[PDB]
DNA sequence: CCCTGTCTGGCGTCCTCTCACCCCATG
DNA sequence: CATGGGTGCGCCAGACAGGG
């Protein structure tokens, strides 16, 4: 009886390495919860368990509050203090009631809620202590297949989830089989499946590479990168730091024995290695790899690059549906447009010739003095207008009044360009002078523009005849716009 | 919902005979048309007007 | 469904009724396959013996289905190993 | 108090030509056939017409 | 669990995995509960509500053997009264002094004062009597009962159900037409008479000329008779007419007749019984036909006539429905019929799975028992009839006997997939034993 | 239906009056009325204008009485601590 | 606790799963019969009439008992064998077992039936569509001779139905049982006055050439129109209908 | 042994619904 | 306490005597 209550909490604490304390203000909580099933009446109720005896104590709890909103289980400050003057907001006031009998409903109420203490402490301390299969390849059992997730069981009432986006394409598996997946998630799911592991995201590959390379697991060579498409391809890219070793050459083993068990873990997905480089350009030439890459032009503005191969090659390059390329990018973080030798040289070729049209006929200079431009590598108004006055003055011929003119034609172009599209649309121009008119709001103002009513002048000489056919102005809208517009025009 | 209540059935019902006899109508001129007469049987709850309005 | 007077005239022996009808409403309920007429939320029984009266199902035709089917099932098992 | 169960026609399963079947739900506990035998007697006589 | 034997530590007793459960009762009747009756075996401990009912019958005998000494004490003193009219009357002086001391007023040795000994004598007899009863009731009420060997209280509780009438109870005249009511139907769609009245039961006929009972009919004729008596003599009051139209018109509907042998006469009666009995005839008039020497046709007749119902019996009726004649009019009156005490919520029984009996694996049969309907003997013959094979194997293997096939059965219904395993009946290996337990033996071969 | 129908045409700032109640209508124990009436507050709308703290002073006033006059206001949309402007009414002041 | 949703659940169940109805005693096979529920505010199985002939069940009291078939096979086996509409023969003979029994019988002789003057003695009919329409509205009577015009389908080649259309000197009431009867059988199986022995050998000669399901549908019809004009007629039994020869004194 | 009288056995409708009561006796 | 100590059914039918 007594003695029996310190041998289960000793048994429970050693058993499941959980403070005493924790599992006595659950045992409280549930005693509490099903006297308070017992009345009729919602009650607030306090038990409170002797450490050394086992005995236990419950109350009619009086939740001491500033303004009493549930007089059956609130009590206010001033009536608290009447009883006891050391009570304080938050404190209980207690009523000598009935403990009560511990039958077997109490006893159940009691070990679910034990169980439930375990599942906070015991549980969660084991999924800390696993803080690294919190995030490497953990190990499940298939407890249940749905259409839509996988549930896993890792032992210890521990639960995870793969979701079917999570697994790979061609994966069947059966209750009683034994999956191997990374933890990439950890939500707050305890009832169910907390835990999200996932078999088709990077972090698989990157984890079985670790586990299969020691070289990885040393810290010796790092992966930089990973692209993949689960259960067809995917691409590492690997550094080190130790020049006596060949990172690639690590990561495939002897007779790719290391490289095939990852794959042979995927499914028999195909895995290809490539060396990082600092340098992006030779990293992408690693990147396309089988493929060979002939010329790479490197746009940093729109962050892509040009990839000329061989005309044999192409084929390659790009991957059955565009997928060797597709995880070049992935990998690199790079638009990689993939393209022939003589395909390049035309886009080039076109690209230069409109820069050519362009700077003829914007800046007022011949085709001869474009075509420098174009060859000093200028292909923008935009350059022409911002650089730094000393590249423009290392161009042959070029003076500094002629580059101060060049500027101020490419300044005056950009400026002429700009105003033309916010006067054509409702941008900026029309976007305030059409728009001054209250009411107007931007849509309208650009259906006004593409109509030539392009300034509050303009919207002040139509009739209501002339904007009628204007969806979503009604007569009355239009001849109040017309009429503002003429208050502010012809009486300001 | 105490012990203390009663419950009756209810008859809410509180008409008892309705016979209507048809017969031949004399006041208009036009003849071969009839006058319906609804001898009713109220207990006193529903006026007769009241009732065929109702119906 | 009232009477089941052209699922014998379809078959005679109207005791072969009861079996092929049967078999058949085992395969559309726990094997999980459609049934070949348009249904009005019938249960099994009286879409079995609908698809009696269309003439589509008896035992040649079953034994047909089961002998492909099954042929089928081990031909994919052989061309899955070799 | 006033409040019944206001009816409609479902459906008019108007069977082949020159034929209809046009069925009402619901109404009260005996409100069918005072519907009927007010629609059957009306439209036996008084309905007028030409022949 | 450590929960479980817990309960000695936050409680004490012992352990929990004993089944706490509370004696729940089943259903199938309402009730209202009346009566209460708790009976105790002598030494053990009265509870709280054995002491409120011994208390209660306690103030109730209290109350009526006080109330018998109060009633006949007072028929004591009437008498006293009555005696004391004659004889030294005391008008005034007889309620001046308490009422117990009526017997030492003035007057000789008569009767009268041999009277009032004599009812002196019961009046102590009375006294010293509801001492010694009122003492041998409480004794009565305080003992225990003698009861079963190992019981120690019981308690009889009765509820009290009001069973009304549905479709299916069985409902009969006193001529053998039987019947099962088959249709509670509305107000407005019975049989009603060109004067408005609602017929409310609709019998048939076609039981007439087979089954010949043909009394109901005369029955229902002079029935009908009595009940145009009792419509006259509503009519006579209810417009409220004086006692001689009513004396009229009871006296010519009480002779009608041949030489009979009521012979009543009404001048004896002094008008205000008169208005009592026909307070009493106004729902129909009573009509005595003993058995063999009965009323003949020609008097229903001329009873019919007194009335103003049509001779022959017959009301045209409309109908309810269409609103439009019967032709060939019907017969209508009153026949007096009986509900008997076959029920339809006594008769009516269902099981899907319940309890099974011991010695063999078959479900248990009746009622109360909550039991499963016998598929008898020419029930199997009638299934051997037809070609139904698999509905005779489980209705007397899946069904009924075989446990491991019924719980396969009960999984595989749960689940949607109808199939049986079939196996064994137990009851066959029941025969087995007991034709093994003589020196037989019978196998299984193969 | 046309023709049926055409042939029946020609038949077819102190609270509000809560606040002027006794304080007995509260159906408040017999201890808890016995020692607002001793605190002279007769109305509801006087015990309305009372604080906790201030029904806390009152004499034989317990923590229990407390809870039930809060309870009891609770169930009308009644607090402790409202001010009303106005009150008593000069229809009160002279009873 | 029988909440509002398991009504739904049960209307689902009882679609297209017969029962075993089943008097206690059973002596021949049509004593057991499988039917198709229909759900009862109640507590008495309603059972339909005609069947009553096959089970010797009046009901003065009768009990029956219901045994539901659990697995597929039984289903079929109450469908496809032991359904009421199988049993319309008795395997003692070649009777119908399903013969109309006897109030449809009484509505059934006092609908084909004649009188020698009624409202609309010998007038002529177009067809008898307007015969129920002539009764209905309260010109003619159930039993008025009259000349219709009525075209009964004669199958005289093989597996072909012929029409012929003719003037039959028939009543009133033929001609409305003459609506209900299926295209193939002659008028001259309504033409006489439809006794139970009539009726009978109506229900067998539409069995022996239509088959089985206008004979069913033809059942069901004759039963709802015997039960119809049963309570139109007013049939009832009197004192006075028993009529006393005036000869019963002398012959004594 | 061939017929005659006797002596024992085997059997007689199906479903249901209540009720009442189940071994003394005693040294 | 624990054990142990009526006399109103009627037919069929075959086996067992019983004459014959
Ligand atoms: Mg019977």
């Amino acid at each position: 009886m007594n003695k029996e209550i310190l041998a289960v909490v000793e048994a429970v604490s050693n058993e499941k390495a959980l403070p005493r304390e924790k599992i006595f203000e659950a045992l409280e909580s549930a005693l509490a919860t099903a006297t308070k099933k017992k009345y009729e009446q919602e009650i607030d109720v306090r038990v409170q368990i002797d450490r050394k005896s086992g005995d236990f104590d419950t109350f009619r709890r009086w939740l001491v509050v500033d303004e009493v909103t549930q007089p059956t289980k609130e009590i206010t400050l001033e009536a608290a203090r009447y009883e006891d003057e050391s009570l304080n907001l938050g404190d209980y006031v207690e009523d000598q009631i009935e403990s009560v009998t511990f039958d077997r409903i109490t006893t159940q109420t009691a070990k679910q809620v034990i169980v439930q203490k375990v599942r906070e402490a015991e549980r969660a301390m084991v999924v800390d202590q696993f803080r690294e299969h919190e995030g490497e390849i953990i190990t499940g059992v298939v407890k249940k297949v749905n259409r839509d997730n996988i549930s896993l069981d890792l032992g210890n009432n521990a639960e995870a989830v793969i979701l079917r986006e999570d697994m790979l394409p061609r994966e069947n598996f059966r209750p009683g089989d034994r999956v191997r997946g990374v933890l990439y998630s950890v939500r707050p799911e305890a009832r169910g499946a907390q835990l999200f592991v996932t078999r088709s995201k990077p972090e698989m590959l990157i984890e079985l590479f670790r586990i299969e390379v020691p070289e990885i697991g040393e810290e010796v060579i790092e992966i930089k990168a990973a692209a993949r498409d689960p259960g067809s391809r995917a691409k590492i890219a690997v550094k080190t730091n130790d020049k006596r070793i060949d990172p690639v050459g690590a990561c495939v083993g002897m007779r790719g024995a290391r490289v095939q068990a990852v794959s042979t873990e995927l499914g028999g997905e195909r895995i290809d290695i490539v060396l990082w480089d600092d340098n992006p350009a030779q990293f992408v030439i690693n990147a396309m790899a089988p493929a060979d890459v002939a010329s790479i032009v490197v746009d940093e503005d729109k962050h892509t690059m040009d990839i000329a191969v061989e005309a044999g090659n192409l084929a390659q390059a790009i991957g059955r549906n565009g997928q060797n390329v597709r995880l070049a990018s992935q990998l690199s973080g790079w638009e990689l447009n993939v393209m022939t030798v003589d395909d390049l040289q035309a886009k080039h070729q076109a690209e230069a010739h409109a820069a050519i049209d362009t700077f003829t006929k914007y800046l007022d200079i011949d085709e001869d003095f474009a075509t420098v431009l174009v060859e000093e590598g200028f292909s923008t108004l935009e350059e022409l207008a911002y650089v730094p006055m000393k590249e423009l003055l290392e161009i042959e011929g070029l003076d500094e009044p002629t580059v101060e003119a060049l500027r101020e034609r490419a300044k005056n172009a950009l400026a002429t360009i700009a105003q033309a599209q916010e006067e054509s649309l409702g941008d900026n121009k029309p976007a305030d002078d059409l728009l001054n008119l209250e009411g107007v709001d931007r849509d309208l103002a650009f259906k006004l523009a593409a109509r030539g009513v392009c300034t509050l002048e303009d919207l002040a000489e139509q009739g209501i005849d002339d904007l009628a056919d204007i969806e979503g102005l009604t007569d009355e809208k239009a001849g109040a716009l017309i009429m503002a517009a003429r208050n502010i025009c012809w009486f300001g | 919902r105490p012990i203390g209540r009663l419950l009756v059935d209810a008859c809410y019902s509180p008409v008892e005979r309705i016979a209507y006899n048809v017969e031949a109508a004399r006041v208009e001129q036009r003849t071969d048309l009839d006058k319906l007469v609804i001898e009713m049987e109220t207990n006193g709850t529903i006026d007769p007007e009241e009732a065929i309005r109702r119906a | 469904r009232v009477t089941v007077q052209d699922a014998v005239e379809k078959i005679g022996n109207r005791f072969d009724l009861v079996l092929v009808a049967a078999r058949r409403a085992r395969q559309m309920q726990v094997g999980g396959k459609d049934p070949l007429v348009p249904e009005e939320n019938d249960k099994t029984t009286v879409i079995a013996l609908r698809e009696i009266e269309e003439g589509l199902i008896n035992n040649q035709i079953l034994d047909v289905r089961e002998r492909q089917e099954q042929q089928e099932q081990e031909a994919a098992e052989l061309q899955a190993v070799t | 108090v006033t409040e019944f169960l206001k009816p409609r026609l479902v459906d008019i399963e108007q069977v082949s030509s020159t034929h209809a079947k046009v069925t009402l739900e619901p109404l009260e506990r005996g409100f069918g056939h005072t519907l009927g035998n007010a629609l059957r007697r009306i439209l036996l006589s008084s309905m007028p017409g030409c022949a | 669990t450590p929960e479980e034997k817990l309960l000695r530590a936050i409680f004490g007793e012992k352990a929990s995995d004993v089944k706490d459960s509370s004696l729940r009762v089943p259903n199938g009747v309402s009730g209202t509960v009346i009566d209460v009756q708790v009976f105790t075996r002598d030494g053990v401990e009265k509870d709280k509500r054995a002491l409120e009912i011994e208390e209660m019958q306690l103030k109730q005998a209290k109350k009526d053997l006080s109330e018998e000494l109060q009633i006949l004490e007072a028929g004591l003193f009437s008498r006293i009264r009555a005696v004391l009219v004659a004889g030294g009357v005391e008008a005034e002086k007889l309620d001046k002094l308490p009422r117990d001391r009526w017997l030492e007023l003035g007057l000789t040795d008569e009767e009268k004062q041999n009277q009032l000994e004599q009812l002196a004598e019961q009046y102590d007899e009375l006294k010293h009597e509801f001492e010694k009863k009122l003492e041998a009731k409480r004794r009565k009420i305080t003992q225990g009962d003698d009861l079963a060997p190992g019981v120690l209280k019981i308690v009889k509780v009765y509820l009290a159900v009001k069973r009304r009438i549905q479709p299916g109870d069985k409902m009969a005249g006193r001529h053998g037409n039987k019947g099962v009511i088959s249709k509670i139907n509305p107000i407005e769609d019975m049989p009603y008479d060109e004067n408005g009245t609602p017929v409310d039961i609709v019998l048939n006929p076609l039981g007439v000329p087979s089954r010949m009972n043909i009394g109901q009919i005369l029955e229902t004729h002079l029935g009908m008779a009595a009940k145009g008596i009792g419509d006259k003599i509503n009519a006579m009051l209810k417009q409220q007419q004086e006692v001689a139209k009513l004396r009229e018109f009871i006296q010519r509907a009480y002779d009608l007749g041949a030489d009979v042998r009521q012979k009543v006469d009404l001048s004896t009666f002094s008008d205000e019984e008169v208005m009592r009995l026909a307070e009493n005839l106004r729902k129909g008039m009573p009509i005595a036909t003993p058995v063999f020497d009965g009323a003949k046709e020609a008097e229903i007749k001329e009873l019919l006539k007194l009335g103003d119902l049509p001779t022959s019996g017959q009301i045209r009726l409309y109908d309810g429905r269409t609103g439009e004649q019967f032709e060939r009019p019907v017969t209508v009156g009153y026949m007096y019929m009986l509900k008997l005490n076959h029920l339809v919520d006594d008769k009516m029984h269902a099981r899907s799975t319940g309890s099974y009996s011991l010695v063999t694996q078959q479900p248990l049969g009746g009622k109360a028992q909550f039991g499963g309907q016998r598929f008898g003997e020419m029930e199997v013959w009638a299934l051997e009839a037809y070609g139904a094979a698999y509905t005779l194997q489980e209705m007397l293997t899946v069904k009924s006997d075989d446990v491991n096939g019924r719980t396969k059965m009960y999984k595989n219904i749960v689940d949607g997939n109808h199939q049986m395993e079939p196996g064994m009946p137990e009851s066959f290996n029941v025969l087995l034993k007991e034709i093994r337990s003589l020196g037989i033996n019978i196998e299984l071969e193969d | 239906a046309t023709i049926l129908a055409e042939q029946l045409e020609a038949f077819v700032p102190e609270f509000d009056p809560i606040l002027l109640r006794p304080v007995d209508d509260l159906e408040l124990t017999v201890r808890s009325a016995n020692c607002l009436k001793a605190e002279a507050i007769h109305y509801i709308g006087d015990l309305v204008q009372r604080t906790e703290v201030e029904l806390l002073k009152t004499p034989n006033l317990g923590k229990k009485s407390l809870t039930e006059i809060k309870d009891v206001l609770a169930s009308r949309g009644l607090s402790l601590g409202m001010r009303l402007e106005n009150w008593p009414p000069a229809s009160i002041a002279d009873e | 606790r029988e909440e509002a949703v398991v009504w739904d659940i049960l209307d689902e169940v009882i679609r297209e799963h017969p029962v075993l109805l089943n008097r206690a005693p059973t002596l021949h096979r049509l004593g057991i019969q499988a039917f198709e529920p229909v759900l009862i505010e109640g507590k008495a199985i309603q059972l339909h009439p005609l069947v009553c002939a096959a089970y010797n069940a009046d009901f003065d009291g009768d009990q029956m008992a219901v045994h539901v078939p659990l697995t597929l096979e039984a289903q079929l086996e109450a469908r496809a064998l032991m359904m009421s509409t199988n049993n319309i023969l008795s395997p003692a003979n070649g009777e119908p077992i399903i013969v109309p029994s006897q109030d449809v019988v009484l509505g059934l002789y006092y609908m084909t039936r004649d009188c020698v003057n009624a409202k609309g003695e010998g007038m002529v009919l177009t067809g008898p569509k307007e015969a129920e329409r002539l009764y209905r509205s309260g010109l003619a009577s159930l039993h008025a001779r009259v000349k219709v015009r009525i075209t009964e389908y004669e199958k005289d080649a093989n597996g072909e139905l012929v029409a012929k259309t003719s003037l039959k000197d028939t009543t009133v009431g033929r001609a409305i049982l003459w609506m209900i009867v299926p295209k193939g059988l002659p008028y001259s199986i309504v033409n006489q006055a439809l006794g139970k022995k009539a009726i009978s050998k109506m229900l067998n000669t539409c069995y022996r050439i239509l088959g089985l399901k206008p004979t069913v549908i033809f059942a069901d019809q004759i039963m709802y129109t015997g039960f119809a004009y049963a309570a139109r007629s007013g049939a009832s039994v009197g004192i006075d209908d028993m009529v006393i020869p005036e000869k019963k004194h002398e012959i004594i």
